């Protein structure tokens, strides 16, 4: 239950022409292109060629009021209007961008041209009207269904200003008469150009066939051409030109292959007439382990040049497993998932197989010492496939009571026990599949452990028969 | 760092007949094979000869720590491996199949025979369950 | 008379399960000990009675007191009773997240299910109202209405799972909005199956009778202490035992920080409710609130069960203190209040005040060579630090008149060697000893006010000093008897003056 | 602590006219005790030659910290004792009187006579007020 | 010309007590120095006039500007102006909490006592209104109303003690909910008794005339400097005299960070008010805002008292900036603006902008050596030719004081292009962290503007082609001279 | 600040054909010189002879980073100087002119001739443009 065609687009925020231009890349490179939501009020700005913010500007874009579509200096004018702490954190980020990146990033007054006003009139964002006259200047009050801020725009230069309605106090303990709406801008050939929202890639799914291409034909043969230890070849080969990512300088953590894919995306938009420059500046969300973003909708462009939109996280996961992670395509998910993200402390859950099927094991007076915890013995590659599941089951039952039935030893608290007891349950199925593959309480009595393993080793080896 | 060290203060005790956490080069290769490693007899003294300009035979924890220190360097690339495994497992059942590994292979340009595949799986396979799980798969690169 | 609730009325406000309360009257009466409980989420009572597992310190998520999840520990803490509070809800979720991860396997989260009965209890309690039938993508749910204005709710007919979403136009304190999603609750791993958690019975304090802690002392060491010569050894020996089996407590692996008799009182309480039927496990999972020094909790109403088996319930902090002062700390019962009280709790930075008799008398009490040299340490934090010698800029001086002689003359006031003398002797020698450390300070206030108000500290010592001096004097028959003494000579020429003045 | 450790180093410069903060073993006791302690002439000579053996026998801050960081580990009982005092003080005036002592004593099983009780009080009483204040109670319970 | 308030109208906006401002005039005139105050809680002015003590730095609790406690520093910081801001209130209470503890005895808290007179003032101030009586536990209490719906206040009849509680339903910012409890106010100890506290006049700046600073300089150090053969050692020793007796500030134990002449100023100011009858002690308790580097306050209305004893009140931060420039800063008056301006304040993370002339010229001047490195370190936050750090160290070679302007220019123009070259090649390790590409690409422009400026002063891409690629030789400097001629 | 050290570090990475960063006293100056500092060639002797008398003459880092911790304790007037510069520059054009220099000197009590201030400005002018900018003012004030 997703969305497709022009409909999925009308909700992706992406600019059609660019969207369209992306199909070509999706097919050609035969890979999936997934994007996060893109500020809708900023979609037209991108089309008009406004610059998009890179990782040097963490400020929050706005989706209401005049500043709609830009990165307000005053974060309380961003999508985070209200949310006292949200506003602040943003503000600090702007300040950092403005100071830590002097000359690169800056802030300029907001000038809504003639066309833009019209657009915001359609989106029912603001409504120009009543003329004003104060310090001998001509201003037009820009109307907004907001109750906290009262705006207006110069007629002499088209600058937008904003204060606070009658004794109406704002979030961060403030209040102020006609000010000026500053916006995050980057330096473009000496002049400061205002910024907008970029196109953030949720993830990129490249067909393994393509990941091969990425690999150097000569270096691949080195281990692929019947050297036969061959699997380890194609893997440690697939890892580099496929998995391994690395921190960049402007794009967060990205992979070589991805950088290329990136450039294609940007180049693609140019052919459309986009002057602003790049519109895809950083790595995929899947590498954003610091501050994971869980978005309800993810615009997806399949290698068939089609448009698909997810409606909820749970849904995106299915699509990714049904068409990507389970369809020969190279994929991986944000390592922070199913864990507490170090930055924003986000706990984003994602189906992870290595757990789904987690019913296995792994890390005088002789009991602590000896072979009682090495179930995984590499020297099992020679032992016939039968003796495998045969000696295996034993290695398991071997640990059934390694030093396990020490449960009621004394007072051994809730996890340890509930775990060794659970671990027990695991070994149970792990050994079950073995027996059940081709055959416990079906007949565990025939398994009496009192004598050393080397003793029953013979008894058991025949018990199953 | 914690997780970066607590990985030793949790195993350097189940195998030590000394009430002070001071062992010897005896179990040196025993603890390591219990922590995930699997070094050969050859690879034991050859390393405890340089950094260990002492060579007293009795090694405690302070020496044990400094040892596996820069050891977990490139060999700590388990992350990519784990993500690699999820690439093979198409049905996300937790194990790799023949049709899977074969599929993955027959896609990387290396057409494998319906015979060779089953051979590979069995290579790293330990349970004989006709499959390979992370616990096993990892062994493939740990060696 | 202290306006505290009694019997049923106090019980109802207590939040404890009535049966559980009664079942406690036994331990209170029997073990002659006062039992004090902190408030218990009223919406949890029926869950506890019904045998819902209680949460321990491994789960800090806050309980809810509204909506379909009332009484439970909601994963999304905005559904907790902390709803709306952007910061609280944050500390909430993050705490719930560590519980799921750090104690993985032991604590998890499951979907909320409101059985047929619970939904009924909630309607009566006037919490939620079973709404109309709704059909969504095949499944059939009944809406669950609540005067909430940020969340819409509904329950499944198939499995009874309750769901919630943001209302149209509304936003979440965390700045979120989303569509129907199961409401998750904090569960513990009970025999491999995850069972939902609810509120426990957090003890505010426990006041056992002194005679009761006596039994805590092995009838041997009590002997090796009573049967001895020196009374100064008998009394000192007894006191130290009291501390051992009554006052001392230590941090436990799970119970937090309780004493031994406390751990027993717990085992007792838990077992008592077990008898009544409680099938959830323990109902009291950790030590008293008096050992919660990092994040103290100031509760207006404290439920109390006295050793007479009666039920009490203070209305406000001040009242609790009074009750505890008249019936416990003033009637031979072991008691000690939270150490962070009157201080700034390290964690929650709470500043909870509490009457400390000691302090009430610190006024008319001479300081100690330590309770001095230490005040001259912190009063050194509000100034830099380099060389005590030559405190100024002028290097033509590097000392102060009566510098350290002050501390010395202080400990000389508290000399144990005074037991060989008589009261009258002690009084006199002390009164004089008081005027000694006084003069030495009096003088230090006559050179240079060097530091802004170190002089404020010395104008203070002299304040206390005087009170003590006057105190001892008022036991026989200050400034008036101070101008009769001269301290420009020497120790061996002044003492031989005061000795007569007294008479 | 920032205060606990800022007191010893603080009282150190109370009687050390030498600049190099090198107090003598003679003025040591006048310091190690001018503060919350009353050790015997023994420790003054028992540890003055252990951590302090540079010839003369002078003492500096780092050395003082060593000594203080020793028999100042169990002295933490200050808390418990304090609480204990509060137990005897029924009326809560801040002083333990000859009649409350009888209570705590008798209730703890140890029945005493007015003669005996009144004796203990006087024993702990130092200023002769006729009762025991915290300060007094502290010494008598520790020193 | 800037739209600013003046006289009476400016006074009423200052929040300062009239007689006190009137007293300050004399002082500003007497020591030809501009005295600029930050805003003063209006609802504190009477309190102050009344004689209520003001607060020092040992009390960071914010003052209230509403409710029955208006003007005082409520223990419960939610009753203060910082009402609502869950964090400011939390930090307020924390500060108030520390003040009570960390300064036990000197700073305490006490029940608010709204006497008969304050009630009237609050009524006229439109803050609260005494309402319908109400007995409780055998005691009389008149409900005090206010436009606040979170709390409800009441006052006793025996001790005029005010009490508050949460209004049923509503929840306190911190999430509390209680009933009738006293309103506690921060207080200081006075001869033993705890007395309530109110706001203190906070100086935004003290700009004395250079002539006023001289007096600070001892008539010896100055003479020694003035009378020196060397011209440079003189000039320097002259600036040091200025810094040491004028600019230099130091941290005081209770007055915050301020200079010594500023300390004198404070005393003068407080002595001034005390004479007009004020009895609450000091009314000015700490250095100027320009030293509040940790928690800078950007106020819109600064009250100014210029040397003529006149009253002025800027309307906005920019206007305040103009006034300082056209009447103080570029007019022979010692002045220094908060060092945290144009940067992110450490404590409150504030970014208050201010016009620094030095940056205006940064564009044309070329970086020194330490400026090259201090931009390779601070630049190494978001992440082998040392010849550049050297060349720059040559351009600013303090040995050029023997050469002539004609000469200096010549060698500077060279030493400069030397860098514009050793920097042009660095831009040739293919690339390197593109965040460094712009630094040099900017530094190049910074060197271009500099040389091309030293040229229009005598005779850039052209004169560059007169390249001296020559690997290692001074012959370069030779063909150079030949180009100009 | 931590940046301070981060800066000094940048110095080494520049000229250090040693690797680990153990430049001797032969290039020590080549560090502070191009890093805002003009200490006497003499003080470089006794200092690099006291904290560095190990008999190797190799200045790793602490021997530098730490030794450095001294000058920036008194002459750290870096702030005041920048403050003073703004005082002279009345018009606020970033440079100090003869005229401006006059006013400051005049107002401080020292009357100068339009010939002198120009002598003073010229003597302070390094790039020979007739005006003194912050950099030059620092040079003039630091050196
Ligand atoms: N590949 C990545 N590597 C590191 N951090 C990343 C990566 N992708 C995203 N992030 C982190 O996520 C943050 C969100 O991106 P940002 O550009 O700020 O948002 P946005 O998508 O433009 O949203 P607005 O429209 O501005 O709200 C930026 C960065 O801290
Ligand atoms: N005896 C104790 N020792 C240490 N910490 C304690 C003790 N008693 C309480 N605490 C601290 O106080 C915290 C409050 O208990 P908690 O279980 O979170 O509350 P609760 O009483 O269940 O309240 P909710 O109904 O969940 O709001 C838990 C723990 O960090
Ligand atoms: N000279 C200074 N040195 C150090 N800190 C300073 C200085 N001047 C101001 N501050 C800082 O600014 C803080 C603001 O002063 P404070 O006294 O709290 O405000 P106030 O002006 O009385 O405002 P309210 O009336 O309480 O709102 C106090 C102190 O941390
Ligand atoms: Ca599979
Ligand atoms: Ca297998
Ligand atoms: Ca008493
Ligand atoms: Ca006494
Ligand atoms: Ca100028
Ligand atoms: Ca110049
Ligand atoms: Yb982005
Ligand atoms: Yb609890
Ligand atoms: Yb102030």
């Amino acid at each position: 239950d997703v969305l497709k065609g022009e409909k999925a687009l009308k909700a992706s925020g992406l600019v059609p022409e660019h969207a369209d231009a992306f199909k070509k890349i999706a097919r050609e490179l035969n890979t999936y292109i997934l994007f996060r939501p893109v500020n809708k009020l900023a979609t037209n700005l991108i089309k008009s060629g406004v610059a998009t913010k890179g990782l040097n500007v963490h400020g929050k874009s706005s989706d209401w009021g005049p500043v709609a579509g830009y990165i307000p200096f005053d974060q309380d004018l961003s999508k985070k209007h209200g949310q006292q702490l949200a506003v602040e954190k943003g503000n600090l980020e702007n300040k950092k961008s403005i100071t830590e990146h002097e000359g690169e990033i800056g802030k300029i007054p907001l000038k809504l041209d003639h066309l833009r006003i019209e657009e915001l009139k359609e989106n029912g964002i603001i409504l120009k009207g009543k003329k004003e006259i104060d310090n001998g200047k001509k201003y037009y009050l820009l109307e907004s269904n907001n109750q906290v801020y009262e705006f207006r725009i110069s007629d002499e230069n088209n600058e937008v200003q904003y204060k606070t309605k009658e004794g109406k106090i704002t979030v961060l303990g403030e209040k102020f008469n006609w000010r000026n709406i500053e916006v995050m801008a980057k330096n473009v050939e000496g002049v400061l150009k205002p910024l907008t929202a970029d196109y953030d890639l949720f993830a990129l799914a490249p067909s393994l066939t393509e990941i091969k291409k990425q690999i150097p034909q000569k270096e691949w043969d080195k281990v692929v051409n019947t050297p036969n230890e061959k699997q380890k070849g194609v893997t440690n080969l697939l890892i580099k030109y496929g998995i391994e990512r690395k921190p960049d300088s402007t794009k967060g953590t990205l992979s070589n292959w991805q950088k290329q894919m990136l450039d294609r995306l940007n180049e693609a938009v140019k052919y459309t007439g986009y002057t602003g420059g790049d519109v895809v500046n950083h790595g995929t969300e899947q590498d954003n382990e610091e501050f994971p973003e869980k978005d309800n909708e993810i615009f997806i462009i399949n290698p068939e040049g089609e448009f698909i939109l997810t409606k909820n996280w749970e849904m995106t996961g299915r699509f990714i497993e049904k068409n990507i992670t389970g369809k020969d395509y190279l994929y991986y998910f944000n390592r922070s998932y199913n864990k507490i993200a170090p930055g924003n402390k986000a706990y984003i859950e994602w189906t992870d197989p290595i757990t789904k099927a987690k019913i296995n094991t792994i890390p005088s007076v002789k009991k602590i010492a000896g072979y009682l915890s090495d179930y995984y013995n590499s020297a099992n590659h020679i032992f016939s496939q039968e003796k495998k599941r045969k000696i295996s089951i034993f290695r398991g039952i071997q640990a059934y009571n390694e030093i396990e039935n020490v449960l009621k030893s004394k007072q051994i608290a809730p996890e340890y026990k509930n775990y060794f007891q659970y671990l027990k349950e695991r070994i149970t199925n792990q050994v079950q599949l073995l027996l059940t593959h081709q055959k416990f309480k079906l007949l565990y009595k025939q398994l009496n452990f009192t004598e050393n393993e080397t003793d029953n080793f013979e008894v058991f080896q025949k018990i199953i028969d | 760092t914690e997780e970066q060290i607590a990985e030793f203060k949790e195993a350097f005790s189940l195998f030590d007949k000394d009430g002070d956490g001071t062992i010897t080069t005896k179990e040196l290769g025993t603890v390591m094979r219990s922590l995930g490693q699997n070094p050969t007899e050859a690879e034991l003294q050859d390393m405890i000869n340089e950094v260990d300009a002492d060579g007293n035979g009795t090694i405690d924890f302070p020496e044990f720590l400094t040892m596996m220190a820069r050891k977990m360097k490139d060999t700590d690339s388990e992350e990519e491996i784990r993500e690699a495994f999820r690439v093979f497992d198409k049905d996300g059942n937790g194990y790799i199949s023949a049709a899977e590994l074969r599929h993955v292979m027959t896609n990387l340009g290396e057409k494998l025979t319906d015979e060779e595949v089953d051979e590979m799986i069995r290579e790293a396979d330990i349970d004989g369950d006709g499959q390979v799980n992370y616990e096993e798969f990892v062994q493939m690169m740990t060696a």
